[PDB]
């Protein structure tokens, strides 16, 4: 008596939202329920895609006189499975009731059921020896057409669920439900724009709703179109409610839009915050305080990070897919880290030597179903999920199987990925920078003649001997890291130097190096073959070994102060441990 | 040379029941 | 956590789907949210459209305590979705709501807490707010489409480290109150920018107020007086050292004369080879002193000669002098380039994806140790 | 074991997650340092804020037997909880923690004993006592992020040639008196 709701009733009262559209679907509807036998209609479809909507507009629609007359004045009962099942603890209670419901529904003649998410109804009321189910106690009805049912269940939940049940699955007509198109939906949005307007006391304009279903149909991938659409213009509209904090209210323009999806897609928000654009501005020159030279380096990434920001950015493409090549100790890897703390985005790093065996595509992208792995899922694909906005820092890339470079692929034509689970991962925001080390031997390697040559060319050939030309074709750049200048080295020795300050700051010792002695620290340890790296060495062997040995026992245990120089008669470093 | 081969390991799905008692009077 | 907040107050004032779900690691803090959107609410500082507005927690153990019986779960989890529709104004607060997709089902039936709740959101007669983990979230949340399409997924990052800051310094009453001890500004500095450091394994809102209660309880049962009721940054350090398994960042009176006279004690057992041995010892006490590399190991030296010179006999020897753990990997047997999976494990879908990496699980078992790679050039 | 018991003190007195979590390999003495801590308090040789409080161990198969019925097995958990809650001088000890991560999952049954102490422990209301081994922790334990925070890993390492000899020595009287022989000390050595 309380499980079934009169979808008339409420739809007479306003409480049912308008079906707008669907008249092909409505129709095979209508034309199954008019059938003799098999005569139940099952909406089938993804989800979002607007079942439920239109099994409570065709009551919405016998209201409004517009249905055909074979079944106007038709009763559409909503059955709720919660109501029903609750309360029957006793045996034979749940039978009871739901027998009487199918009596009520064969006296009258003229009325349907519809049950949503039906495909619960099977093992509803069994138990343990359990009398009857109410899966089957429908089943004579439905054979002898007596009775006229509405389902409406999803893809998944239609074939491991549904499709078992062999009996019940022939007695419905099972109805695609596709997924509008992008017109259709703009169309479905005007005609429910008063029910939203009036919720938020707040008008969409024309081109806000063409805005929503275009932005959400190219950034939102995990929702279906009339389900994201409707968020867009739902949210947009409780901003607008509550933004008038000091009456500032107005019409809800293309720009709330905006706002609100990129909030849900966690893409950058457009039309960049002053403070934000202020960062982009001096990212290249914060960058080249930390990392000298290089500066092409710099430049394609600041590049490809404003274009993305300013709406220039590609279709369906990262932002950057740049394969940083050269020697070895030079700003390759540096670079890209430091690029993540100035923008303060996550650092996606993966160390792409872990990757030698062709087989461990299952641990970068999960795997398949039915295995141990399952659960675990994909490492790149679940931390893109995670972090959209990351930088993806592949290193060593060259020292994995030619299979791992065949994923990528996908990654910059496409944007996307496929994990196991079937979720699309996004790379759209994402500044992909891969470092590899590809013909560091011939660099370091001399030529045999009378004039040395230059291997930056004999390192480009073995990239392309291990990168296929598919895959350097959707590289936005190859860059090349030439070797770091004397002029350079100055500068990372007073990087390095700079870090051994800040270390000794937190036991309250302090430094001083004059630039005599910083000089003689760039000659002994400076060698192009070998980049900037021996430069922590020549520090540590030259400035942390003997401050260690005084911090752990000497002047410094307490704190102190240090003054180095070199002496010119003995061309040797002098340290003076001032006490404290 | 040779040919590494690898073995995959399946992983079989098994789910306890509980059942709900109805009195009968 | 005025953005995320306030991204909820949008969602909960919402039409339909009006449920917003919190999805984020753990100890990012999405419990606090919810539970602090109630104490916003009795201060008064939060909108006129969620002010007066009721949360109820949800406890699922406790529904499905006494529903044995059949439609006795359904009946009880009805009425509260009753009682939730005819106020109004509560809001219902599931954590963990990844659980109510098979809450209730006894027999093979998909009548669970999930569907009954269904119709309810699609309609936004009653708001209710989630929390999942990202893991559990795409695993089992995101598996049924229909539920997760009726939330309103509010991804939440773990704050900055000056906003971590900030957050402790708020929290500092309840814990200072709990061990009656007073906390320095440095340490709280101190906890969080140790924390990171060191503690990798956890989140940095959960782990740095982890470093906070563990040295408060400590202070309280020591029992000299001046050290009671105040909390220095050495406190902390200690904390730290004793969480992550690593040196102290002072250097103990004890292991001060053992690194003086590390490299006498060596040479003793193996003659010669003074290089090999100033190069550990100087790499070591640059390591205890505090200044060695930021994410680099404490040395990384390849020893190179004839045999029977002292190459592996001094590792061996150091480990003992130091008192620590000798990871010892012949790399002979990792001859073949497809042993490289027992150092780091077989991938996902394999046989030996369980029993993990063995150099992985030594070191992180033993991290502070001494890992021996002999016979590397045969690999 | 002073260090191993002392820190374990620590983390039961924080005002949330007062959970030590004792880790370590298969022979060292993990479960008898929950279990010796009760054994502390009866002689007294634990701090005042330790003292008269009982360590209750908690056994899966008995939790878990006969519960067939939708809900026995909540009712049971939950008024343990209850129970342990309005005392609050108890600790619970679970010898295998990696156990409650499926206890009572049926089919799909995320709702379990790891799913439901997760707002007790948050809460800092209980006092729990965990143990289990590396090669179960890293692959079983460490999977549930959440229920992993909320435990303070307190790692056991194993004891030296010297520590032991005591240890045998503290155990050679219960042993001396089963087998009615007495060891010698160079024998225990
Ligand atoms: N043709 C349509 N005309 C008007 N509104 C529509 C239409 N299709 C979908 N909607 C709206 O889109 C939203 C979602 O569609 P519903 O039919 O309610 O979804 P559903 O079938 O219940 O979804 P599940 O439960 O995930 S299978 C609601 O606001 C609908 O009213
Ligand atoms: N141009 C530079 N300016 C400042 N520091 C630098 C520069 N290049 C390298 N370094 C330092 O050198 C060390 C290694 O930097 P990386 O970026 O890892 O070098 P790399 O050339 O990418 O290394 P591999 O081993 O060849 S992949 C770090 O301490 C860097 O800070
Ligand atoms: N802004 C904050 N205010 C207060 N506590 C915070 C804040 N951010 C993080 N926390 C921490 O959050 C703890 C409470 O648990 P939460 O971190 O909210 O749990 P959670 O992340 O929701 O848990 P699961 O297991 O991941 S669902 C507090 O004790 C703090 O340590
Ligand atoms: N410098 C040394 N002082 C004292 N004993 C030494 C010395 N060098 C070798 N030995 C002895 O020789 C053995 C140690 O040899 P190892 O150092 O292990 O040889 P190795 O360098 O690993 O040899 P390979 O593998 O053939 S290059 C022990 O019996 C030591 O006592
Ligand atoms: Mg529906
Ligand atoms: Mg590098
Ligand atoms: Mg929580
Ligand atoms: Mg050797
Ligand atoms: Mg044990």
């Amino acid at each position: 008596e309380n499980f079934t709701t009169n979808l008339n009733q409420l739809a007479r009262v306003g409480g049912i939202d308008p079906l707008i559209g669907r008249e092909k679907e409505l129709e095979r509807a209508i034309q199954v329920l008019c059938r003799r036998r098999k005569n139940n209609p099952l909406l089938v479809g993804e989800s979002g895609v607007g079942k439920t909507a239109i099994a409570e507009g065709l009551a919405w629609r016998i209201v409004q006189g517009d249905v055909p007359e074979v079944m106007a004045d038709c009763t559409i009962y909503s059955l709720d499975i919660g109501s029903l099942l609750a309360g029957t603890k006793y045996r034979g209670d749940f039978e009871k009731r739901f027998k009487a419901l199918l009596k009520q529904l064969e006296q009258d003649t003229n009325s349907i059921l519809f049950i949503d998410e039906i495909h619960t109804i099977i093992g509803a009321g069994a138990a343990s020896g359990g009398q009857v189910d109410a899966a089957n106690l429908i089943k004579p009805l439905l054979s002898s057409g007596k009775i006229r049912v509405i389902g409406s269940t999803t893809y998944q939940e239609f074939s491991n669920i549904f499709e078992k049940d062999r009996a019940l699955a022939r007695r419905f007509q099972k109805i695609d439900i596709t997924e509008p198109s992008i017109e259709e939906t703009v169309q479905i949005i005007n005609g429910l724009k008063p029910k939203y307007e009036a919720h938020h006391d707040v008008r969409y304009t024309a081109k806000a709703v063409r805005a929503a279903v275009e932005l959400a149909v190219k950034y939102i991938n995990d929702r279906h179109l009339p389900d994201k659409a409707i968020d867009v213009i739902d949210e947009a509209g409780a901003r607008a409610r509550l933004m008038p904090v000091s009456k500032r209210k107005k019409t809800v323009n293309v720009a709330d839009i905006e706002s609100v999806v990129a909030r849900i897609a966690r893409i950058p928000e457009k039309s960049v915050s002053q403070s934000d654009r202020d960062t982009l501005k001096n990212l290249g020159d914060r960058l080249k305080m930390l990392v000298f030279g290089q500066d092409k380096a710099i430049e394609a990434l600041t590049e490809a990070i404003k274009m993305a920001r300013a709406g220039l950015g590609h279709e369906h493409k990262p932002v950057g897919s740049f394969l940083f090549a050269g020697p070895t100790g030079v700003g390759k890897t540096e670079v890209t880290v430091q690029l993540s703390k100035a923008l303060g985005i996550e650092l996606l790093r993966f160390d792409m030597s872990e990757y030698m065996e062709r087989h461990t595509v299952s641990r970068l992208i999960g795997a398949p179903p039915g295995y141990v792995g399952f659960d675990q899922g994909g490492l790149l694909t679940d931390a893109v999920i995670k972090h959209p906005h990351a930088v993806l820092l592949l290193d060593e890339i060259e020292k994995a199987h030619p299979d791992v470079f065949n994923i990528l692929l996908q990654v910059m034509d496409n944007g996307t990925l496929t994990d196991n689970n079937g979720r699309k991962a996004d790379f759209r925001n994402v500044v992909l920078v891969m470092t590899t080390n590809a013909g560091v031997r011939e660099t370091e390697r001399k030529s045999i003649g009378l004039i040395h040559q230059d291997n930056s060319t004999d390192a480009m050939e073995e990239i392309k001997k291990i990168f296929t030309p598919e895959f350097r074709n959707r590289l936005d750049n190859i860059i090349w890291f030439d070797h770091l200048s004397t002029d350079v080295i100055h500068q990372v020795v007073d990087k390095f130097i700079v870090e051994l300050q800040v270390q000794l700051d937190q036991k309250g010792v302090s430094l001083e190096v004059s630039q005599e002695a910083r000089n003689w620290l760039a000659e002994k340890g400076y060698d192009r073959a070998m980049g900037a790296r021996p430069m922590a060495r020549v520090i540590q062997d030259n400035l942390k070994k003997p401050l260690a040995n005084e911090l752990l026992f000497g002047s410094l245990v307490d704190g102190g102060q240090v003054t180095v120089a070199l002496d010119k008669e003995k061309n040797e470093l002098t340290y003076g441990f001032q006490s404290a | 040379g040779k040919t590494n081969d690898w073995l995959d390991f399946d992983q079989l799905a098994e789910e306890k029941v509980r059942d709900a008692l109805k009195p009968p009077s």
